[PDB]
């Protein structure tokens, strides 16, 4: 990172949609109802050939199907320069999706949590703990100074306090500058200790139905919209699948190239 | 020069003071100059033009002196008289027409023209008398090699330059800190902007720098200094530094904090002044150090405290603004300024005859190239052409 | 591709080892036999251990394995910044040795080719048919200028030169200028009209024992050895490994990044 | 400057021609002149400055004049011209050294020292007399606005500049095609390189180009062009152009093809040589394009084809290099030459007084810095301060 200066004279450029349409890959993630209400083993080579007609060369765009949100939200691996992901709406659901659009539409630096040895703290704000496995079942006992607990024994878990049941994915928020004592199925979950630095711009989330109910931010004084949090109203899927493609541009321009140097180990599909 | 100056000096009295029935009393002094004019001038012949759409035309000096008998002037003495004023007014504005088009690299101090070169024969001194006007003055005392001293009203100082530094960037640019100034003539407007309002700032604030270096020595300098910085308190939409994108800017003004605004001379601190605004002397600098802060309020109202949330997305940008515009200054050498019109006078001299663009001064006399690249040949031929402008303004 | 204007003085910056190992990816291809000699679960969770503390970020590091140079050959897909491949040495596979090399070490721009329908012709020494598939034979009829086979009848398929018997890869090579008739067995091995563009530089061939045999170019009057061609003397997989491990400063120092723009979406490995 | 020179012309023709023994019809218009100078001088108080380390000095003149009356000179005589030489020697010397260490950015020809401005004064011309050296014409042309003319052995013409542009690369650095460049003096070696040896060029032949925009026209040039570069047919390695790498260069030299030397003025082909070695004459040029070609020998013994493959690797890299050396010229303008010692003269006063650096040239006097951006200013003081510099070698 160095000074970037820049004279506020300086002519625009050419539209670079067609360049970034062509050296980029568009990943689409769908859930398994919407292939199953489509019911067409080609859809996949017509949604390209239609992305073609859009401007992406032919093989650029990957569809992936994933089973539910709750299935999804278990290490959700985004491969392509652009990731859109079609998320059907569940009223019952929306802190789970919320929780998705969390972490997806941010970058988490992340390191392990051995709890069964050690006692773990949220330094500030940006500091959660993000739980993922196929059963996360996290009771939290909160510590003082002295190292008792409060209303919790450090010595019976059953006094220790409920933040999560049967979760597939969790951000759990404790109070910072509190030490506590955590007791999670390690077996079915691996928690993590993670710092959300930022938006992840190459990640859009559009809302399949419902209202405007993703909340991205612990903070309950915010709940922000930003332009890669679409909602759409839908009856049919081929219509969300005609509406994606037609505007691919606009939801592109809402996205942006990651930017950031990982130290993770995850495939992508790039050209 | 000097007896160019001279020669208009003389025709401008003999316009305002040989006048229908005045003493002879009162032009007797003026009426032996123009005479010693006449002699000087007679048998010689000069030649103008010849450059660019300029037409060659050729002078001659025949004339008869005027009369000295008389105890009040009349119309026919005044007649007379503007007879030869007339030739002798438009043989100057030609000569200063002549000059004010050409240019050297090496000498362009002196004259170019050469009816301007033959009229810096010794022979010619005699014409030479009063030189009291500002530029004619500095020429003497550079011809002397005397300190010289130029009153400016609004100097013309800064090169247009509209620019932005970004300290910290994003593909995405929604988290930028920086700054973006316009410097034009004698206007200096800056602003730095936090989009996260110096959260994560080590003591919450964020500190910005700009430094102008002026291509001369102002001395004498009159400034006022504002708090904020009207020219990029309204949201816009901004190109990259590549031209590739263009970014987002919603200011939200707040007052700099720990103002500092430092004159500097050879890197040496000449002028300081903390939180102060108003009218501030600069008295003797080439460089100007705009040090100013974004504070973080430590106390919001549930407005305030809504506008700046603790991450992104950020909305709202903090901006912190300083104006400075010097009124008056003093400099040694030769600038454009709002007062004056020599570089108007020049430029449309250049204009009107189509003169070609020579090896000394950009393309259309054009001041923005002029004072980033101001050499100190540049700085010659510039101080020749417009004092030649300022001879010629006393009579056209 | 712009002209590039550098001065003579210009200081040396610091070694990007380091960032570039912090940065880049190496993928190693290893023959089955290797795992097998090694009998551990957990050889790999070593070796990356062990190119850490060689300086590679824990995950940044690759192990692809395949059974054999033949079955390797059928389309090799190399995912890293840096690729590896450790090919054993079989004195009765050399040719096949030396296509698996020519094809990984070397770029190719490709185009399908209709052998049931269009003559085709290699129009100048870079052209080359690659055909690669489960058993790739391939029989050849040069034609004359009145499109008539000579030593070999278009209609009859028996009188055909055979340049391929079962392979899994092929490198056909055939006189430039003249239409050939080709018999493929396109139902089980695919032929693609090919031209070598240049080397592919993030791609190391180690050769496992045996001498210099490799022939990366179809010129007799060539056997280059680049500095990307590799060979060691071997009795264990695991001095191997370690070999590799300890001068894998050597082995990126010979490489260089692939450098080439495709117009293709295919997966890869990029930190 | 004139009269500095004139005081130097006397003296050292006192030196030369008062010698015991000689008839005074050898000296008698140089005992004239000598105690024209005497008297010209007697009376005038000097000082010579303390810039940096250069001791203050004060001078004082009373002289008697140098007798006539001799048939021829005898011991006594050149005695006492000896004593009266020495001190005027030791003064002009001085005059000379405070002159040669001083600079302006505006009148930068006229004189800087208060000693040399009190000699351009009207009472001391008596004193001016034969002015025939190179630099002193060419000083009193320059105050006429004459055409000059320095002559030149080897003229410094070129900065230091070993540079390369790479037109085919790629971050491997193996197939590469290019040209690599010294310029340096008088002197200008360059060579094309390509490494795939014009296999896959359009005719395999494989263009190269090298345009040196001399800052100075030189005129009447002589100038040596030799086939092959030397500096660059050896084994190297080579930072990269943003320094991130280290690339390798095996030259293996073929003779260049099609070589076409072109010496453009103002854009115009002055001179054009075609497939011509040895000495050819520029007349008047101010551009040098150098145009050779890389062609691949149709027919190659089998060593020769075995370095040139159909495609990569490519070990054995063809180049095709071209020297030219200005051996002399004729420079309107100063320049530091291989036969004269005015640079070095100029350096050497700086250096051994400590002169801090002024706002004309660059620090420690540095040759390719100063003719990089050999501005007017610049042409202006260095002109002087090398005639000064010729003055002070007379004698000194
Ligand atoms: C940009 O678009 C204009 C408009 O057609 C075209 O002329 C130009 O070549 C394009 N490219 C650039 C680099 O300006
Ligand atoms: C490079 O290395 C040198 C010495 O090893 C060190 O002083 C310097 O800080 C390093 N980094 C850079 C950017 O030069
Ligand atoms: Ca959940
Ligand atoms: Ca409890
Ligand atoms: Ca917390
Ligand atoms: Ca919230
Ligand atoms: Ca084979
Ligand atoms: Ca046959
Ligand atoms: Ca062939
Ligand atoms: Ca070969
Ligand atoms: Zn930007
Ligand atoms: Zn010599
Ligand atoms: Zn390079």
């Amino acid at each position: 990172n160095l000074p970037i200066t820049g004279s506020m004279d300086t002519a625009y450029a050419n539209s670079t949609q067609e360049e970034t349409f062509l050296t980029s890959t568009l990943c689409l993630y769908y859930p398994t109802e919407a292939a199953t209400e489509i019911n067409d083993n080609s859809w996949k080579d017509t949604l390209s050939q239609l992305f073609l007609t859009k401007g992406w060369p032919t093989g650029s765009v990957y569809f992936k199907e994933y089973t539910d949100i709750a299935s999804f939200s278990v290490d959700p691996q985004l491969y392509c320069d652009y990731n859109v992901v079609l998320m059907k709406y569940d009223a019952t659901l929306q802190l789970d999706m919320s929780e998705l659009a969390d972490l997806i539409l941010n970058e988490w630096l992340c390191n392990p949590m051995d709890i069964t040895l050690y006692y773990y703290q949220q330094t500030d704000e940006a500091n959660k703990w993000i739980s993922m496995g196929s059963s996360c079942t996290i009771k939290v006992c909160p510590l003082n100074t002295q190292t008792l607990g409060i209303g919790c024994l450090t010595t019976d878990t059953a006094t220790f306090e409920e933040v999560a049941t049967a979760e597939k994915l969790v951000i759990t928020d404790v109070v910072d500058g509190v030490n506590h004592k955590l007791d999670v199925t390690t077996a079915t979950c691996t928690i993590r200790n993670c710092k959300k630095l930022g938006p992840r711009e190459n990640v859009a989330v559009i809302q399949v139905g419902g209202s405007d109910v993703l909340d991205i931010t612990a903070d309950p004084t915010t709940a922000p919209q930003t332009e890669r949090m679409m909602r759409i109203n839908w009856k049919k899927w081929w219509q969300v699948f005609y509406t994606v493609v037609d505007y691919v541009n606009q939801i592109i321009q809402a996205m942006s190239k990651r930017s950031r140097s990982l130290n993770s180990a995850a495939f992508y599909y790039r050209i | 020069m000097d007896v160019l100056y001279s020669l208009s000096k003389t025709l401008k009295d003999a316009r305002d003071k040989i006048v229908e029935g005045t003493l002879y009393s009162n032009v007797s002094d003026l009426i032996q100059q123009f005479n010693q004019m006449i002699i000087t001038m007679n048998g010689n012949e000069f030649q103008t033009g010849g450059i660019g759409n300029l037409p060659i035309r050729n002078w001659n000096f025949d004339f008869g002196l005027l009369g000295t008998t008389l105890l009040n002037l009349d119309a026919n003495y005044v007649e007379t008289a503007r007879n030869t004023i007339d030739y002798f007014v438009d043989f100057v504005d030609n000569v200063c027409m002549d000059e004010m088009v050409r240019e050297s690299q090496r000498n362009g101090i002196a004259p170019q023209s050469d009816s301007l070169r033959k009229l810096s024969g010794i022979k010619f001194k005699r014409i030479n008398f009063d030189n009291s006007s500002e530029y004619i003055e500095n020429w003497n005392l550079q011809n002397r090699r005397q300190r010289t001293g130029f009153t400016f009203h609004k100097p013309n100082i800064f090169p247009y330059s509209a620019s932005f530094t970004l300290n910290r960037s994003q593909p995405a640019h929604d988290n930028l800190m920086g700054t973006m100034w316009l410097n034009a003539g004698s206007e200096i407007q800056v602003a730095g902007f936090d989009y996260s309002c110096a959260i994560n700032a080590p003591a919450n604030i964020q500190q910005f720098e700009h430094i102008v270096q002026l291509r001369r020595v102002l001395t004498t300098a009159t400034i006022t200094l504002l708090p904020d910085a009207e020219r990029f308190s309204f949201p816009r939409v901004i190109n990259s530094a590549d031209g590739a994108t263009t970014w987002y800017f919603n200011p939200v003004i707040l007052r700099p904090n720990n103002v500092e605004v430092e004159f500097l001379l050879n890197g040496q601190i000449i002028n300081t002044y903390q939180a102060r605004f108003g009218t501030i002397i600069a008295r003797n600098f080439d460089t100007i150090r705009l040090s100013f802060q974004l504070m973080r309020p430590p106390n919001m109202t549930p407005a305030v405290a809504a506008l700046f949330p603790n991450a992104q997305p950020f909305e709202h940008h903090a901006t912190v603004g300083l104006t400075l515009r010097i009124e008056s200054a003093v400099c040694e050498s030769v600038l454009a300024d709002a007062s004056k019109t020599m570089l108007a006078n020049v430029t449309s001299v250049r204009q009107e005859y189509a003169i070609p663009v020579g090896p000394v001064f950009p393309p259309g006399m054009n001041w923005t190239d002029l004072i980033t690249n101001y050499s100190p040949s540049r700085e010659d031929n510039l101080q020749r052409v417009f004092t030649v402008a300022s001879i010629r303004s006393m009579l056209v």
